[PDB]
RNA sequence: CCCGCCCCUUGCCUCUCGGCGCCGGCCCGAAGCGUUUACUUUGAAAAAAUUAGAGUGUUCAAAGCAGGCCCGAGCCGCCUGGAUACCGCAGCUAGGAAUAAUGGAAUAGGACCGCGGUUCUAUUUUGUUGG
RNA sequence: GAAACUGCGAAUGGCUCAUUAAAUCAGUUAUGGUUCCUUUGGUCGCCUACUUGGAUAACUGUGGUAAUUCUAGAGCUAAUACAUGCCGACGGCGCUGACUCCCUUUGUGUGGGAUGCGUGCAUUUAUCAGAUCAAAACCAACCCGGUCGGCGGCUUUGGUGACUCUAGAUAACCUCGGGCCGAUCGCAGCCCUCCGUGGCGGCGACGACCCAUUCGAACGUCUGCCCUAUCAACUUUCGAUGGUAGUCGCCGUGCCUACCAUGGUGACCACGGGUGACGGGGAAUCAGGGUUCGAUUCCGGAGAGGGAGCCUGAGAAACGGCUACCACAUCCAAGGAAGGCAGCAGGCGCGCAAAUUACCCACUC
């Protein structure tokens, strides 16, 4: 119906070619996923040669990663901020490859606190002392220090990172096609990208 | 309804599975012998090359 | 180089990561970027200029994804007035067997040009090679540029 | 016509090395899918009534194959058509006969009878090396056998002897200059001669010179060469003719010399 | 009209890795190529039928791809064909160097381990790992 | 052993030449840009298991409609249909380290260690590895040839001309109703610290996941075209050419969308128009060079009254499948229903112009 033909469209000279063969099943469209954020709705689509293709509508979880220290945990996908293909897609909260979105930022802290033995940015130390100090202080004899010594000075954590934990959000990059895969996935922004997209955000809105 | 014939097909079903595992054992055994054999010839060749180099250096 | 972004998106090479390990350079140092390149094979050689320089382009074969496989051809420059591509020409001779004469015919083709080459001028010989499609009228990329023909680009004392 | 795959091949579309006539009807057998390619096959039924003449109609072959007197590559087959090709062994055990499929210097599959002892193995070219899962290698051959754990010096364009009984190759030949080769396709076909020289081009369609023991030099593409044994010493049995590739004048001279068309 | 010689002769080197030699030392095949093309010559690769054309007594022929042999059956068989040529172009391969285009140092750079001045970089070795 | 469910085929063939001028098609090349039923070869263990769950047909019986290969209601009963889900043999791996022992409090050098979680392949993402070049002089931690501060001796998959290849490691992701790892069927044998059980062996049949193969399919490269200028400028936000990102698709790609640039093509004939133009292998004539024809038995393509959409399947935008509009034409109790001979015969019409409503699966497939 809606098709992805190539026997339409002008040649280089501005010429036209007269109608040749009728539309066929291997040149075919099928309308866009237009996936949002919400409760999971998945549809299974039969596709050529078999080998079913998953189309995801309204995901709310993706597997992001923090490849700086190589941990990857499942985290909720809150809202869109920047979509580098169009401005309109952000307004209706459409989710596609290479967007910039927000997450809860929760397990990354839990991992950091247990492994590097330090909290991130904090409102107050009063919260920590009755519980959440129980993990941070430890009763080991022998391997209070012995393990943790090797973790020291490999946890400088950068300025633009640390400030974001306090808000409870982090900026990560969709590196999947949700409409073809059936899953959202990605990597979290680091380095110069994370400097770049801040400037685009503050430029465009506000 | 279970009959003796049924149980044969299930007994032969598992006999083949065990036979399969025993075969992947023996192949990897022979290949390891063969693989470890070559670790010898190659070494010898390397030694020879080294000797040649030394001779060349001589002058 | 220090600016290579003018898009609404960030530009970078695949197969590159930015580590956050160690901290001590003093003033400056590693630009926090190792360069990516690869061999092309077939007796063609990567330019020094590619490995030196900084550009992000995915359609050149010295950096980005695209192979050269199948045919290899030549041509000549005729025009450049487009960004990251050129136009070229192929002069050749068509024979007729009723007569015993030939006649001239030419076709024109576009082909993509790397930001690596920037010494191109209109009238240089160019070499190209078959590739997977990049665009509607681009199927090729440059492998090499040369000048070795009459009325050279600069005075003889080289 | 086409919307999916075809299931007919006519008489006149079919290759000429099956030596078909033109006064039986429009269709020809067409080999069904298998390890060999249809411009290199000899379909089974063409061996049984257009060569050896046991059968006379296709319905007879259907009554024969069902009885399970036929084998191919030491296993039992039971269909009108099977795509056996170069270097396979047919085995009828009732007659005590064994055949081999190999090329005349004319370039067509002949009758090359052999001892049953010879018919316990065949010679197979290697074409591709492919590392499988968990550090295990594979071979790929033209008869489409995947033989795991080969020796680690065997590479493509070599040939390997396979025991039909147990698989799992016992020995091999290594591709080297001066070894004896047979041709399997192209304009030169069925010629036997030593390698002599190689030629390489980065790219594709490398060629391979050849010379025989009649003092003639010729060349062919790389991928039409098959190795048969070391220099002037085949590791297989050879038919009459022996890759000489006589001119037409000399062939005339032989026939009028023996005066041979009667016994 | 295939080796060499006058200066040249398939122009050179540089060498280094895997063979041939001769008595550590020395010699010569393969590796980059001779500024680029047309042209010409050799290979490769080319569906069948048709066509040309070899063989074969279709009763001769148009055709066809067959068929021919010795024995009362007592051989339980023997022998043999189903060639070869052609296939505009364009593309692939190798040889030739006349002919027709194209090529270089004249506001100099070609040659030699000729030296200086200046800068960047390669990761090998002092058994290993770090400064 | 009728019938009926299930599996498979019906996308092959046959027919026509209407469309179609760089399109079709031919030679040549490319998948390192992809999909592939089937065959062939490999892949086959991290109060239920002596076998799980509940309905449909045929069948039995009662009906409706003018009419259809129309169809309702009631009573039964199956599975390689349908929906479920164990067991066996896990004595698997890394990182935590309750702890405990020796020598330097610690740190750090040590040996064992309970207790936790993950630990087949497939799927998606991030990260790491994917080694060897050419030599020395001292200092810091150190093996061996060996000694109570210092000398000599080593270093580790596969493949291509060329890949972000193949295989490996780490951290995770999991699709259920929507990955795999058999609750299936037929022939004929055995063995029991032993008496029909607990065990196991051969020969098949079917099904399923992945890899390879075969038959292809689909896009892409270079070159090749009849008449016409009383057709010379054409193409563009109704994307024309390119750049960047995304969507979609089996994949590559302005294929499509957003943003941005202003290009692309032509006297070497573009663009436009015409063709009683399907293309090629070929055919007729012919000294040499040519001219003319090719609907038509082989190969490729396109189409089934004209248009469009779609289901099923590995493969179809199918017409011996379906739905709608338009042009036709048929039946009707006027409520409705049914149709597409460019398949073989046959009829009407059209014309200068063209055969039997025959016999038969024996051959060839």
């Amino acid at each position: 119906g809606i098709s992805r033909d190539n026997w339409h469209k002008r040649r280089k000279t501005g010429g036209k070619r007269k109608p040749y063969h009728k539309k066929r099943k291997y040149e075919l469209g099928r309308p866009a996923a237009n996936t949002k954020i919400g409760p999971r709705r998945i549809h299974t689509v039969g596709v050529r040669g078999g080998n079913k293709k998953y189309r995801a509508l309204r995901l709310d979880v993706g597997n992001f990663s923090w490849g700086s220290e190589c941990c990857t945990r499942k985290t909720r996908i809150i809202d869109v901020v920047y979509n580098a293909s169009n401005n309109e897609l952000v307004r209706t909260k459409t989710l596609v490859k290479n967007c910039i979105v927000l997450i809860d930022s929760t397990p990354y802290r839990q991992w950091y606190e247990s492994h590097y033995a330090l909290p991130l940015g904090r409102k107050k130390g009063a919260k920590l002392t009755p519980e959440e100090e129980e993990i941070l202080n430890k009763k080991r004899s022998k391997k209070i220090q012995k393990k943790y010594d090797e973790r020291k000075k490999n946890a400088k954590i950068s300025s633009l990172l640390e400030e974001q934990f306090q808000q409870g959000k982090l900026l990560a990059c969709i590196a999947s096609r949700p409409g073809q895969c059936g899953r959202a996935d990605g990597y979290v922004l680091e380095g110069k990208e994370l400097e770049f997209y801040l400037r685009k955000i503050k430029a465009r809105k506000g | 309804l279970v009959t003796p014939r049924v149980l044969q097909h299930k007994r032969r079903r598992i006999a083949l599975k065990k036979q399969r595992t025993k075969k992947n054992k023996e192949e990897a055994a022979e290949y390891a012998k063969l693989l470890a054999k070559r670790m010898k010839e190659a070494k010898e060749k390397r030694q020879e090359q080294i000797a040649k180099r030394r001779r060349l250096s001589s002058l | 180089m220090a600016d290579i972004q003018t898009e609404r998106a960030y530009q970078k090479q695949p197969t590159i990561f930015q580590n956050k390990k160690r901290v001590l350079l003093g003033e400056t140092g590693k630009e926090k970027l190792p360069r990516y390149y690869k061999n092309i094979g077939l007796g063609f050689k990567t330019p020094k200029e590619a490995i030196e320089g900084t550009y992000i382009d995915k359609k050149c074969p010295f950096t980005g994804n695209v192979s050269i496989r199948g045919r290899i051809l030549s041509g000549v420059v005729t025009k450049m007035k487009m960004q990251r591509t050129i136009v070229i020409r192929r002069d050749y001779l068509h024979y007729i067997r009723k007569y015993n004469r030939f006649e001239k015919r030419h076709k024109n083709m576009s082909v993509h040009l790397s930001p690596c080459f920037r010494d191109v001028q209109i009238g240089d010989i160019v070499t190209v090679g078959e590739c997977r499609p990049l665009s509607k009228t681009v199927r090729f990329n440059v492998l090499k540029v040369t000048k070795a023909a009459g009325t050279k680009k600069q005075f003889q004392k080289f | 016509m086409a919307r999916g795959p075809k299931k007919h091949l006519k008489r006149v579309a079919a290759p000429k090395h099956w030596m078909l006539d033109k006064l039986t009807s429009v269709f020809a057998p067409r080999p069904s899918t298998g390890p060999h390619k249809l411009r290199e096959c000899l379909p089974l039924i063409i061996f049984l009534r257009n060569k050896l003449k046991y059968a006379l109609t296709g319905d007879e072959v259907k009554k024969i194959c069902m009885q399970r007197f036929i084998k191919i590559d030491g296993k039992v087959r039971a269909d009108i058509t099977y795509p056996a090709g170069f270097m396979d062994v047919i085995s009828i055990d009732k007659t005590g006969e064994n055949f081999r499929l190999i090329y005349d210097t004319k370039g067509r599959f002949a009758v090359h009878r052999i001892t049953p002892e010879e018919a316990k193995y065949k010679l197979c070219k290697v074409r591709k090396i492919f590392v499988g899962t968990k550090g295990i290698p594979h071979l790929v051959t033209h008869d489409a056998r995947t033989i795991r754990y080969p020796d680690p010096l065997i590479k493509m364009n070599d040939t390997i002897q396979i025991d039909l009984e147990t698989g799992k190759i016992t020995d091999f030949i290594k591709f080297d200059t001066g070894n004896l080769c047979m041709v399997t396709g192209g304009a030169n076909l069925g010629r036997i001669g030593v390698i002599t020289n190689r030629e390489r081009h980065p790219g594709s369609f490398d060629v391979v010179h050849v010379k025989d023991a009649n003092g003639n030099s010729f060349a062919t593409r790389l991928s039409n060469i098959f190795v048969i044994g070391k220099g002037n010493k085949p590791w297989i049995s050879l038919p009459r003719g022996k890759g000489i590739r006589l001119t037409i004048a000399e062939e005339r001279d032989k026939r009028l010399a023996a005066k041979q068309s009667s016994g």
